[PDB]
RNA sequence: ACAGCUGGUUCCAAUCGAAACAUGUCGAAGCAUGACCUCCGCCGAGGUAGUCUGUGAGGUAGAGCGACCGAUUGGUCCUGUCAAACUCCAAACUUACAGACGCUGUUUGACGCGGGGAUUCCGGUGCGCGGGGUAAGCCUGUGUACCAGGAGGGGAACAACCCAGAGAUAGGUUAAGGUCCCCAAGUGUGGAUUAAGUGUAAUCCUCUGAAGGUG
RNA sequence: UUGAGGCGCCCAAAAUGAUCGGGACUCAAAUCCACCACCGAGACCUGUCCGUACCACUCAUACUGGUAAUCGAGUAGAUUGG
RNA sequence: GUUUGACUGGGGCGGUACGCGCUCGAAAAGAUAUCGAGCGCGCCCUAUGGUCAUCUCAGCCGGGGACCCGGCGAAGAGUGCAAGAGCAAAAGAUGACUUGACAGUGUUCUUCCCAACGAGGAACGCUGACGCGAAAGCGUGGUCUAGCGAACCAAUUAGCCUGCUUGAUGCGGGCAAUUGAUGACAGAAAAGCUACCCUAGGGAUAACAGAGUCGUCACUCGCAAGAGCACAUAUCGACCGAGUGGCUUGCUACCUCGAUGUCGGUUCCCUCCAUCCUGCCCGUGCAGAAGCGGGCAAGGGUGAGGUUGUUCGCCUAUUA
RNA sequence: UUAGGCGGCCACAGCGGUGGGGUUGCCUCCCGUACCCAUCCCGAACACGGAAGAUAAGCCCACCAGCGUUCCAGGGAGUACUGGAGUGCGCGAGCCUCUGGGAAAUCCGGUUCGCCGCCACC
């Protein structure tokens, strides 16, 4: 199904589970990556990528970015290189499909999304100097698989 | 005191807002009323603020509107120093014009009619979908500004 | 005290001296209330009323100003609390209140109870108030005939101050008799 | 529900409380002499009799408490407004 | 509405904060009013007997008599009088 | 013959002027009772479409959750996210009554009461807020203005977009919009950008143009 | 070397004859920022008349005089004069 | 001779949103729709009702998943049943007593916001008689919101009225109320077929065509994991993401039901390009030859046959 | 109020903690069961009678802010949101300007360890 069908956040907060059955699980592996054992703040360099527009993420596409990310950080850093990115979003919004016409058409339940705000961090990578230019690539090639446009934001980056 | 002056229609204009600008003895457009400044008064013309004109007059330019646009109560005849002698409890058209400035006194407690029915203006005005800090002729204006409209439209 | 969902009692519920729940069935009536208090040395009977601010008291008798009258005995006692009743309800005449209804407070309303013997002191002083005559006490332990009968197993007195021996409980006809008197500075 | 058979109540006839006998009332004969009965034979003739060739209608799932209240002393009785009971057990 | 039932959509005006949970202090349940009386219609939560219909929740009337313990409010709904029994416990004075 | 169904029902003018909704109905192509329109008689001084202030009601937006609740990360306290059927918080705003100003009524009698006659109960569109649906010139709510039943001006044409609510006639000035021609009015002025005929397309089924990319 | 903004370019395929209404337009007849003067309704102002409503006079709803900034669009329909 | 209901993104099948209650939807007063989301009621209880007394619960901790003692513990316990709400010297627990779950008659709100409408329901009184309590007081059933039924007829309760000139007897007629069901729940007693069909109408509503939409279908683009002996990019190319078209399908129900003739085929004309061939090109995993992929490009061409009504498709031999 | 009784608002009053205070006065603890009354067992409690002793609890008085709370300042923030208007921008989702209102979190610093009413009382 395309991301046409669910991009907007016209529909309301439809999140509580205790209410909605047969959700499907989500297609994410890992929002820790890297050396999730060492900390944000030992890293003298920050990368965010931050979403330009207020839209709805599937899980399947925060996957498919996010592996696309670190597939790239562990061919160039190794598959334990210095660094670590973080996926601050959660899929909280259950997705609906009326899959009988339109009588009765509040639909089966098919799926998750992120709302994710403008302005509002999606990834956080945290690196060392030498390595930003991987990283500042890592999501050039995550920015490539989700909906909006993107702003690569260097939060602590004085080196340049 | 502020001088209100209706430039948009009735048409497509709430009700509630339309019936405050017949408080207002305001009926048609290019109609002119002379407001006092109170509270009450206030939250009157904030919301006719997108259908108005409004800001302080000067004296001389009051005076010039007074003597152009005010009537009676009922009747033709024109408002001048003489009339205003006759009938009011001033000397003159500047005495009167003091007085709604001052806010001691209304054009019905005198009994003039509280509309003055002003002329299209010459040379047009800036504008009725834009407000006076964007270009237009709607909102608050300068006493500078009210008054080259409400010459405009002697 | 946790935090902001908790909920701390009325401040007369902390300090457990107000029953609200029969303070409620009390205020129904509308008639003034005859607070009935009693001290370990001392008994208490006021005449309350509703107020604005706060209960208002027009008459009130305390077991200390009876010996203002003559009183030569203990004030924790039987003889002690019909004599604070009648005080109490003789003040509250010449506050012009003529009914009222028993507040016990926390005490239990137990059968020939001193609170139950300052009401019967308030009925017979003038005042109104609803009761019950088999749940009071029999006019000797009221005048305190229990008290002499248990000096009457002496060996040694029952008093340690010099009042007297075999105790009079005609000290109780006396004050009835001095209060219920036209003359008496009230 | 089970209820007691005898229990104090007010007698609407000895203006007092009094104790009262509940029973369950017995259906009473049909003398087949009331003006409906003479209708039925009256009106009914060749075809359809209208409102007597009608047939009993069906149940509620629950039907209402339908008793006696039969007093103690005048030995008179009264009737009280039901209420639905799937089963009404008498004690003692 | 899913039921036209009287507490139908009332969980907010019927419900305490939790800070004013409890049995509520007896100095307003036992109020004297007076006729003419403007007094304001709002349900205490804490108390259950003496209430009126929800949707009168907010109404300032005017007392016009009391009916044993609790009061008639003379209330104007719309455009329809109306004279509501209600107990001291869910009024409070005006002004 | 009966029909709740289609069609038709013939002269002029003046005043007011809707409902396309609620309850009940073998009811949903129909009725009745209300809302609402109109007419008559009565009553007799107040009324309340606006605003301000005062005394009350409220849990939507937003926010937040070691504040409940329930979702929802990782590490050896710290660290990562959420809620139509959550709330320690919390508007704008709507709403009861009252006062004040305004407006209005006391020969144009308001507010109100009683009675006669209806029509009406296929609605539609814009904007705001919605709920459903991939979507719809979709379906279904709500507040509001409009079309319906609204001319005239503008928009190429065009029920509801803009101006504008309109007796006749006449002179004048403007509104929306427009001033190179068609075509009334500028081939106007100061400055800058664009080289694609981009563009000369407010709104829109209607006018597209996206992610991504551009010494 | 890097950051930000403006206009444009690529991305960009449809069936009888291409299009901003057409012509045609390039330091504009485009776009943006200011400004100047005009054109342009039945709106607004103004002369006369008409209808309706109310006031004065009147038996009159006959005349005469007056007031309307706060009267003048209308389907179904109620009311009334011809 | 008749009946064989209504609702409904046409109708039917399914379902009941056909009478009721709760949360959300509902836009912080009231009102508010859908075959809207979550889910309930058509009882049960003689105590699981009523009053009074005595008392405080879940959970955790320490001492000897039973029991005993202490401490922490505003409420997470419990309160018949949905859901929301109320409740702690209680509305919960225990104990005892009691029958107010009483008769009569109302005021008021609700049912039905506003705003008319029955049954039903509730709040709040009074009259009479009662229960408990010391008493104020509480008890008009269950802490609150679901648990319900007209006229006619019958049975039933107590007293009384009444039946044609008249008395007696029988058997009737009535005033007041209880019970008996109509769940299509403001109440008819009620099954189907018609392609043999008929009529009234409707584009108020379906099939076909158009129109909107584009989930489906077709085509493309971005990123490029991957393989291709090494090499992403000769070639093939996933995931995810962005779109174009209006050939398929689906949706919608705007247009026509006083008719816009069906599918397939045929014949004859014009067109689109997303190009199969032909022309001119680029790359190659391009020696050549034969290819593979891509670009410009719509001038011309794209044919004959076997099964099948077929479109589609399968098959044959020819063909640039 | 040299310690009391009944209250109102019902955390600004809560949780926790430190210091002080009582010869015939007050409140307590305290002493003790013949009686009224009392425990499904216990004079523990309830009830009754009383002062040998005490200020250690409670209570009354003064004070501390660590936690919870009330309010205020400054910052967040005129941000979020929003009633009214627009031939403003954007393919769109949405945004912007003008006008009238205007949060919440959190941070820092103050406040808050109850206020008030009636009565009685060296
Ligand atoms: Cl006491
Ligand atoms: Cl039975
Ligand atoms: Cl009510
Ligand atoms: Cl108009
Ligand atoms: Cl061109
Ligand atoms: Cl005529
Ligand atoms: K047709
Ligand atoms: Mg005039
Ligand atoms: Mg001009
Ligand atoms: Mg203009
Ligand atoms: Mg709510
Ligand atoms: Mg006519
Ligand atoms: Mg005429
Ligand atoms: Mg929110
Ligand atoms: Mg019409
Ligand atoms: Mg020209
Ligand atoms: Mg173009
Ligand atoms: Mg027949
Ligand atoms: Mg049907
Ligand atoms: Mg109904
Ligand atoms: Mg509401
Ligand atoms: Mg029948
Ligand atoms: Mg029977
Ligand atoms: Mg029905
Ligand atoms: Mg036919
Ligand atoms: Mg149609
Ligand atoms: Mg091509
Ligand atoms: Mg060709
Ligand atoms: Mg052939
Ligand atoms: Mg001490
Ligand atoms: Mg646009
Ligand atoms: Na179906
Ligand atoms: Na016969
Ligand atoms: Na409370
Ligand atoms: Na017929
Ligand atoms: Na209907
Ligand atoms: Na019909
Ligand atoms: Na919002
Ligand atoms: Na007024
Ligand atoms: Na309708
Ligand atoms: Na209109
Ligand atoms: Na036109
Ligand atoms: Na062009
Ligand atoms: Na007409
Ligand atoms: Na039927
Ligand atoms: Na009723
Ligand atoms: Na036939
Ligand atoms: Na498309
Ligand atoms: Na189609
Ligand atoms: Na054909
Ligand atoms: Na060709
Ligand atoms: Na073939
Ligand atoms: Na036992
Ligand atoms: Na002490
Ligand atoms: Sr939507
Ligand atoms: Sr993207
Ligand atoms: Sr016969
Ligand atoms: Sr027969
Ligand atoms: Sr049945
Ligand atoms: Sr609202
Ligand atoms: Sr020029
Ligand atoms: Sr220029
Ligand atoms: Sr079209
Ligand atoms: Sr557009
Ligand atoms: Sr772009
Ligand atoms: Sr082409
Ligand atoms: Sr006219
Ligand atoms: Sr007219
Ligand atoms: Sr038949
Ligand atoms: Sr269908
Ligand atoms: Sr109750
Ligand atoms: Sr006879
Ligand atoms: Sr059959
Ligand atoms: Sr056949
Ligand atoms: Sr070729
Ligand atoms: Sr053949
Ligand atoms: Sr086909
Ligand atoms: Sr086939
Ligand atoms: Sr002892
Ligand atoms: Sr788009
Ligand atoms: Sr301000």
């Amino acid at each position: 199904k395309p991301a046409s069908m669910y991009r907007d956040i016209d529909k309301p907060a439809y999140t509580r589970r205790e209410y909605i059955t047969g959700i499907p699980g989500s297609k994410i592996a890992q929002h820790k990556m890297g050396r999730k054992q060492k900390d944000a703040d030992d890293y003298p360099v920050q990368i965010s990528l931050i979403v330009e527009e207020t839209v709805q993420l599937r899980h399947g596409s925060l996957e498919a970015s996010r592996l696309s990310a670190n597939r790239h950080l562990i061919k160039e850093l190794g598959e334990e290189g210095d660094y670590k990115m973080t996926l601050r979003k959660f899929p909280h919004q259950v997705l609906r499909e009326n899959k009988d016409g339109m009588r009765a058409a509040f639909g089966k339940i098919v799926g998750t999304a992120a709302r994710v705000q403008a302005g509002e961090q999606l990834f956080t990578a945290y690196c060392n100097v030498e390595d930003a230019e991987h990283v500042k690539e890592a999501f050039r090639r995550a920015y490539n698989k989700i909906t909006p446009s993107c702003r690569i934001k260097v939060e602590r980056g004085e080196e340049l | 005191m502020h001088a209100l002056v209706q430039l948009r229609g009735e048409v497509n204009m709430h009700t509630d807002i339309q019936d405050t600008l017949e408080m207002l003895n305001i009926h048609h457009v290019n109609h002119c009323t002379l407001v006092p400044e109170t509270d009450a008064y206030r939250g009157m013309v904030a919301k006719v603020n997108d259908f108005v004109a409004f800001g302080e007059p000067s004296q001389e330019t009051l005076e010039t509107v007074l003597a152009t646009r005010a009537e009676p109560l009922e009747g033709d005849a024109d408002v001048d120093d003489e009339w205003v002698a006759e009938h009011t409890d001033y000397d003159d058209i500047s005495g009167l014009a003091f007085a709604l400035l001052s806010e001691e006194t209304t054009l019905r407690e005198q009994g003039l009619s509280p509309t003055l029915r002003l002329h299209p203006p010459r040379g047009g005005h800036d504008g009725v979908k834009h407000p006076v800090k964007e270009g237009g002729q709607l909102g608050k204006h300068d006493t500078e500004g009210i008054d080259d409209l409400l010459e405009a439209m002697r | 005290a946790t935090g902001p969902r908790y909920k701390v009692p009325m401040r007369r519920r902390r300090e457990a001296r107000t029953d609200y729940h029969q303070r409620l069935r009390l205020l129904k009536s509308g008639k003034p209330r005859l607070v009935a208090r009693k001290s370990n040395k001392h008994v208490r009977a006021q005449l309350v009323t509703l107020g604005p601010n706060g209960d208002d008291t027009l008459a009130s008798a305390h077991s200390s100003d009876l010996a203002e009258y003559g009183w030569e005995a203990p004030t924790g006692n039987m003889p002690s609390a019909y004599l604070t009743g009648l005080l109490a309800g003789l003040r509250a005449q010449e506050a012009g209140v003529e009914e009222a209804v028993l507040d016990i407070g926390l005490n239990s309303p137990t059968p020939g109870s001193k609170v139950f013997a300052i009401q019967e002191g308030a009925i017979d002083a003038g005042l109104d108030i609803p009761h019950n005559d088999d749940v009071l006490a029999d006019w000797q332990r009221t005048r305190g005939a229990h008290i002499a009968e248990y000096d009457e197993q002496l060996e040694e007195p029952l008093y340690s101050g010099d009042f007297d021996a075999a105790d009079l409980p005609e000290h109780f006809d006396e004050l009835r008799e001095t209060l219920l008197d036209g003359d008496i500075e009230l | 529900m089970q209820m007691p058979r005898r229990f104090n109540t007010y007698c609407p006839h000895c203006n007092e409380h009094q104790e009262h006998e509940v029973e369950k009332v017995r259906s009473g004969r049909q003398t087949g002499m009331k003006w409906i009965d003479r209708q039925r034979e009256r009106n009914s003739g060749i075809g359809n009799d209208g409102k007597f060739s009608k047939v009993p209608g069906g149940d509620k799932p629950t039907k209402k408490t339908d008793l006696k209240y039969r007093c103690g002393e005048c030995g008179k009785a009264h009737l009280r407004e039901g209420w639905r009971a799937g089963r009404l057990e008498f004690q003692e | 509405p899913s039921s036209n039932g009287p507490l139908e959509g009332t969980r907010g005006k019927l419900k305490n904060k939790p800070r004013d949970r409890g049995t509520s202090p007896p100095q307003r349940a036992v109020e004297e009013f007076d006729d003419g009386e403007k007094v304001h219609l709002k349900i205490d939560p804490s108390v259950p007997n003496g209430r009126f219909h929800p949707r009168f929740d907010g109404q300032t009337g005017t007392v016009e008599g009391k009916q044993g313990d609790a009061y008639k409010v003379d209330i104007v709904d719309g455009g329809k009088e109306k004279t509501i029994i209600v107990t001291a416990a869910h009024l409070r004075r005006q002004e």
